[PDB]
């Protein structure tokens, strides 16, 4: 629709470099090389599938899995909190869904 | 897997909706011609939903521009396309400065499975008999069943008809929170 | 083989005589050049005179194989190996002929994969109505001349060993004296199955001293 | 009789500052401004070519009073194939000509994202996909070389050509077309399998001894020659009184 | 939510539980970004259920692994009880009860069509012009186009326009871009024992059917055509990753002496005077050439160079396969090999077969070439510039080879035979549309009746170098960075263009007066209605491009208040 604009970036949110690179992409300044952009929402549905795979059989692929869909989840969570802290936003949270 | 994916010169940015708005309506105004959209599909709906939400005035302009020159004693598809474009245009100047809206019109489906004489497994998504709108969606999902009890519109018939309908803001007599 | 036959001295024979001296008796490397020169008069003679005639003729009208429609090839096929006289096929694989170049047809002219609107060639027993059936589900076949494909196709069935030679000669090349040759004896005995019922197309074989 | 639908069919306009020689040339078959619907852009994927030749494009369609809501269609062939140098345009005339007997219009399938700059010039439109239009009437097709060489043609639909013709001289050419198209798809098909599409001439259509006889006789023309089945000229038709 | 677990949806609900699709389950979530429920969030933590009452189905993983067992069984019978059935029928009434079920499949073999124009009933066609344009018009100054070709990228223009509208090969298309390009050859003989009559494998000489060439060659023909890496094999060697140069060095150590004939010596000599020694050898008389200190010397460097993509004629693609010789091939520029390839398929596009018919209707002195070149047979240059240089074996008329008229004049020397005018343009980009506004005055003037028009261009190593150290073309290195493929890396009026993209090939039209070709009975395809040449202003830069073409559309409009009795047809056909 008019007014909409769709940013398309390679991204794997297994990697914490590409977590924390994306968040500073989207705060930097246009100048910087960024969009200046300030999330009003974050929807993380990033997610591999996992089949087959009981207690016994966790390994790479599992703990690999629980970082891109927990531990990389609550870092880019951390990287929005610091880049609104470090600009002083108070007053427009980025709603988590 | 960590291995790094990100660099901000890969980021592609798409926003040239003034563009796309055209070639949406020129696309719709040749698929009624051609006979491919019927007014009878919902498809015919879903792109004047997804041109008022980019309507500005080059796209009226070009919108009036396109259905004033179409000479309907061509055949019905041209009197088709007349008619809602005609309508479409309407709808395109009253929404000129509202805000743009999700708004999803396609038809409800349900599950079904089918195994045959032979044995084969079919899935299809069939038609919703009791829910055909997404606003009867949303009173079946607020009346709940009986395991969680603890102790007018012109859809596929008159899609031209359904078009009309769409900038005009239903007011809600009682709101479905009370059912 | 180059071996001596009495025969009646029909218009047929006496064509065939005539070939004997001044085409089939020239040198290989002279055979292809004198068929071009002589290619219209060769023509005129094989339909007028001989019993397997000039196979590329529209109406009266000489042309090539690479200048006939689908349609008119098969229905040519069908003037020259169905009798009209007993409403049947002189010989099944002559039947099988016409249907593979139907089938050809279907090939050829089709977007996707179908079936085949002759099933079986038993289906052909009613020839008219089976090229009406094909030539209306494909009727670009009507006014395409032949692929060069499809016509080497067709003169690789006409050199078929499994089948009776073919009633007609469908080109001019080195084999032609193979194709006016060949299979000569017994149409004779079956003048139902020659162009005009006409005795004088044929090879009859007697004794000239036998004759009185 | 030439002259005179030369000076009032042809040539009606090359002396009338009021008529653009683009308008002008269209309204020659009672086409007007608004019938040019698709424009083959050189469009070369530069910054400054693709801003200069939408800007053109645009004032062209503004000073003829081209209607306000009926941009051309920009078309941008060079998306697929890169630019060729000398041969762009010959390439954009080709699918010009495809654009014209198909109604299809190409979409630019790389035009991920519009340039915002080019928003300003309302007459150019810059379709993505592929358009089945009900009929492109006309095109033009416009080049910006190296060496300030630009260039513009335009093509009509064909159809507008036999309106100028009576029934019967028109219905003579269709069954001659028809005949030609049949001999022409017998050729390309037997020169495709037997690799002979193109054959070079080993001899001239005439002998040396004709060959200045020929070029002095202005209605000298070949014929069939009986014995070689070969278009030549025959020392007959060459100063004859026929 | 339903995109494996989507069988047993209807089970599930059966139990008044609700699954949804993906667009209901998108429309639950984005009511989480609605106003009421974001002020809703910034107030407490939001937890929305949108279960659909699922958490209400009492041990849930038993429940769905009943419903998947009891289906998969029960298909799974209803199969192994249809097979044992069909096989108990088949032995008990014989092979010959199921011989007159089974049907005969056909499968669709390529129709390759020439695309005529579509001729209307004169009843349609006489409603579009205007009534009065009837004798109106002298079609002797009607200039139409009535054949055209290509050679390019995507092979003809069949071909192209496939790719170019569809984004896809029919298998009339695939066919063909898989005959240019070789993988497939037509074969009519004995093909072990059995006669066989169609396509084969070009390599290993077995048959290809026609429904089998998409599944078979498409991979390698989408990957060996249009833009994409620069092939080096296509271009004489030439690897723009290691673009051979050669440094000038002064030699400060005596190089050990080589052989060479006497008169390669007294060369090395009359080049380096006393920094070479040249010393008869007296037993087999060829000279040891020792360089000194001091002497001149040329050694070999590489330099990474930053366009590595090109549109490059499809790979495979060789003139033989059209027919044109061996000694053809070997004489000429590669660029004249496109032009007569695109020359042949324009005059069969116009149904001309044999060009010497337009000899039956037209004098030899009215048969024009007006086709030309932005830099002509570029190969030739490169042998005359640097090969004989490098003292390489070189065609002692490879000059002839380069000038931009030698691809029209091998035309007319090969095909066409005319003594009709010859009109070369050189108009770089705008080459082909300056070849059309001559060829069109060429036609009025009555100079000719027919005119072959067009443009061709080579791609090459040093244009390719040239235009890069102009910045014209795209940097392949910044689009890679980009993360653009080669495919996209032409992307005209998108915001992030940034050069064009190279490419070689011909395209030719044949034009010719409307009177001519109603006569001929040739197909038209459009009829040219303009064709105009600008250069723009006082500048300073070659490449700059500038709006003098605007002039086509000049028009005085100081009184404009009544229209003008010449724009109105009806009018005109008074006066006439």
């Amino acid at each position: 629709a008019k007014g909409s604009t769709l940013i398309v970036v390679p991204f794997n949110q297994g990697s914490k470099q590409d977590v924390e690179a994306l968040i500073e992409f989207i705060y930097d300044t246009e100048k910087n090389g960024g969009l200046g952009w300030d999330l009003d929402a974050i929807i993380p549905f990033a997610a591999i599938p996992e089949q087959g795979i009981e207690l016994e059989h966790i390994d790479s692929k599992s703990e690999f899995a629980h970082r891109i869909m927990l531990t990389n989840i609550l870092r880019m969570m951390g990287c929005v909190k610091k880049q609104k802290s470090a600009r002083g936003i108070e007053t427009r949270p980025a709603q988590v869904i | 897997g960590v291995a790094t994916s990100f660099s901000r010169k890969k980021a592609r940015t798409f926003d040239s909706s003034w563009n796309w708005a055209k070639q949406s309506l020129l696309s719709l105004y040749f698929e009624i011609i051609h006979g491919v959209l019927k007014n009878v599909d919902r498809e015919v709906v879903s792109e004047a939903i997804n041109i008022m939400n980019r309507s500005n005035d080059a796209l009226i302009k070009f919108m009036e521009y396109h259905i004033s020159n179409t000479d309907e004693t061509k055949g019905e598809n041209y009197q088709l396309v007349k008619t809602l474009g005609e309508q479409l245009i309407e709808n395109c100047k009253q929404v000129l400065d509202v805000d743009p809206v999700y708004k999803d019109v396609a038809k409800p489906t349900g599950p079904k499975t089918a195994i045959d004489k032979n044995g084969n497994i079919t899935y299809s998504e069939e038609p919703r008999e009791k829910v055909r709108k997404l606003s009867q969606y949303v009173q079946e999902m607020a009346l709940g069943g009986p395991i969680t009890k603890e102790s007018e519109d012109a859809l596929d018939k008159d899609s031209t008809k359904e078009v009309a309908s769409l900038p005009n803001k239903s007011t809600i007599s009682k709101t479905v929170s009370s059912t | 083989m180059g071996e001596p036959i009495h025969k009646i001295a029909t218009r047929g024979v006496m064509l065939w005589k005539e070939f004997d001296e001044t085409i089939f008796n020239l040198p290989k490397n002279k055979l292809v050049p004198t068929l071009e020169a002589k290619r219209d008069y060769i023509i005129s003679r094989l339909n007028a005179d001989f019993q397997k005639p000039w196979f590329a003729t529209v109406n009266g009208q000489a042309r090539d194989l690479a200048t006939m429609t689908y349609e008119e090839v098969a229905k040519r096929l069908v003037e020259l190996m169905f009798i009209r006289s007993t409403n049947s096929w002189f010989d099944v694989t002559w039947r099988t002929f016409t249907g593979d170049f139907l089938r050809r047809v279907e090939e050829r002219f089709t977007k996707s994969k179908t079936l085949s609107l002759i099933q079986s060639y038993s289906l052909l027993d009613k020839p008219d109505e089976a090229i009406e059936k094909v030539f209306n589900a494909y009727p670009a076949a009507r006014e395409q001349f032949l692929n060069a494909q499809d016509i080497d196709h067709f003169l690789s069935m006409c050199q078929n060993p499994m089948q009776k030679p073919v009633p007609f000669v469908p080109v001019l090349d080195r084999r032609f004296e193979i194709f006016f040759k060949k299979d000569s004896l017994w149409q004779s005995e079956h003048l139902e199955a020659v162009v005009d019922q006409d005795v004088q197309r044929t090879c009859i074989l007697h004794g000239p001293v036998a004759a009185q | 009789l030439r002259a005179a639908q030369q000076q009032w069919g042809n040539d009606f306009y090359k002396r009338d500052p009021r008529i653009a020689p683009l308008r002008g040339a269209l309204a020659t078959y009672g086409l007007t401004i608004d019938d040019l619907g698709v424009a083959s852009f050189h469009g070369t994927s530069t910054k400054a070519n693709d801003k200069n030749e939408s800007a053109t494009i645009n004032e062209m369609m503004k000073h003829l009073g081209r209607s306000e809501g009926n941009p051309v269609i920009g078309v941008f062939q060079k998306f697929l194939t890169g630019h060729p140098k000398g041969a762009a345009g010959a390439w954009m005339m080709n699918g010009a000509l495809q654009i014209l007997n198909s109604g299809i219009i190409p979409g630019n399938r790389n035009a991920d994202n519009v340039d915002k700059i080019l928003e300003q010039f309302e007459y150019v439109l810059y379709p993505s996909k592929t358009l089945k239009t009900d009929g492109v009437r006309a095109v033009s097709i416009t080049s910006f070389g190296f060496g300030q060489k630009g260039g513009q043609a335009i093509v009509v639909h064909p159809d507008y050509l036999y309106g100028a013709i009576t029934e019967d001289r028109y219905n003579e050419y269709v069954a001659k077309v028809s005949a030609r198209e049949k001999s022409a798809y017998k050729f390309f098909h037997n020169g495709m399998i037997y690799n002979k599409l193109f054959v070079s001439k080993e001899h001239a259509p005439y002998t040396d001894e004709l060959e200045e006889d020929v070029y002095l006789d202005p209605l000298a023309r070949v014929s069939k020659d009986k014995k070689s089945g070969s278009l030549t000229f025959n020392s007959k038709n060459i100063q004859s009184k026929d | 939510t339903r995109g494996a677990n989507n069988i047993i949806a209807e089970g599930i609900e059966k139990m008044g539980v609700r699954t949804f699709s993906q667009k209901e389950m998108a429309f639950n979530l984005l009511g989480l970004l609605t106003p009421e429920v974001v002020e809703l969030c910034q107030k407490s933590p939001v937890m929305a259920d949108l279960n659909g009452g699922l958490q209400f189905v009492p041990e849930l993983k038993e429940f769905t692994a009943k419903l998947r067992k009891e289906l998969v069984e029960t298909s799974e019978v209803r199969k192994a009880v249809s097979i044992e059935t069909a096989l108990e029928h088949k032995v008990v009434n014989g092979n010959s009860a199921d011989a007159a079920y089974a049907q005969v499949e056909i499968q669709p073999r390529a129709n390759i069509q020439l695309d005529f124009p579509e001729l209307k009933p004169y009843k349609q066609v006489k409603q579009i012009a205007p009534a009065e344009l009837e004798g109106l018009l002298d079609l002797e100054r009607v200039i139409v186009v009535t054949g055209f070709a290509e050679v390019g990228p995507w092979g003809s223009a069949r071909t192209r326009w496939e790719m170019e509208a569809f984004g896809e090969f029919s298998l009339e298309g695939c066919v063909e871009m898989a005959w240019i390009m070789g993988f497939i050859s037509y074969h009519n003989g004995n093909l072990k024992g059995r006669p066989y009559t169609g396509w084969v494998d070009s390599k290993t000489k077995e048959p290809v059917d026609d429904k089998d060439v998409k599944a078979k060659y498409e991979t390698s023909i989408l990957e060996h055509s249009g833009i994409r890496l620069i092939e080096p094999e296509l271009f004489n060697g030439y690897n723009p990753e290691k673009k051979e140069m050669i440094q000038e060095v002064i030699v400060e150590e005596d190089l050990e002496p080589f052989e060479a004939s006497k008169e390669t010596a007294e060369q090395f000599k009359h080049q380096h005077g006393d920094k070479v020694d040249i010393f008869e050898i007296p037993e087999t008389g060829e000279y040891s050439v020792k360089l000194l200190k001091g002497a001149t010397l040329y050694i070999p460097k590489a330099l990474r160079f930053d366009r590595l993509v090109a549109g490059q004629i499809p790979t495979g693609w060789n003139a033989k396969t059209y027919g044109i010789s061996d000694d053809i091939i070997s004489q000429v520029d590669p660029i004249t090999l496109f032009v007569l390839v695109s020359v042949v398929e324009a005059f069969i596009a116009s149904g001309i077969t044999d060009p010497y018919e337009m000899y039956k209707y037209v004098h030899v002195s009215e048969v024009g070439n007006c086709s030309g070149s932005g830099m002509g047979g570029v190969s030739a240059l490169r042998g005359m510039f640097k090969d004989r240089f490098k003292d390489e074996p070189v065609q002692n008329d490879i000059l002839q080879e380069s000038f931009i008229n030698t691809m029209s004049a091998w035309v007319n020397m090969l095909l066409i035979s005319s003594s009709g005018p010859i009109k070369t343009p050189v108009g770089a980009c705008a080459t082909s549309v300056e070849s059309v506004d001559i060829g069109v005055e060429t036609i009025l003037s009555g100079k000719a009746r027919i005119c072959i028009v067009g443009g061709y261009d080579d791609f090459q190593e040093e244009g390719s170098f040239e235009f890069g150290n102009m910045k014209a073309t795209s940097n392949t290195l910044e689009e890679f960075e980009h993360g653009r493929t080669p495919a996209e890396m032409s992307r005209p009026a998108t915001t992030t263009r940034n050069g064009f993209m190279e490419a070689q090939g011909a395209g030719i039209q044949i034009i010719m007066q409307a009177d001519l070709a109603l006569k001929m009975g040739v197909p038209i395809y459009g009829i040219v209605a303009m064709a105009a040449t600008a250069t723009d202003k006082i500048g300073r830069s070659v490449p700059a491009p500038g709006k003098g073409i605007l002039t086509t559309a000049r028009e005085h409009h100081s009184s404009v208040k009544y229209a003008s009795p010449n724009l109105n047809m009806k009018y005109r056909k008074r006066q006439l």
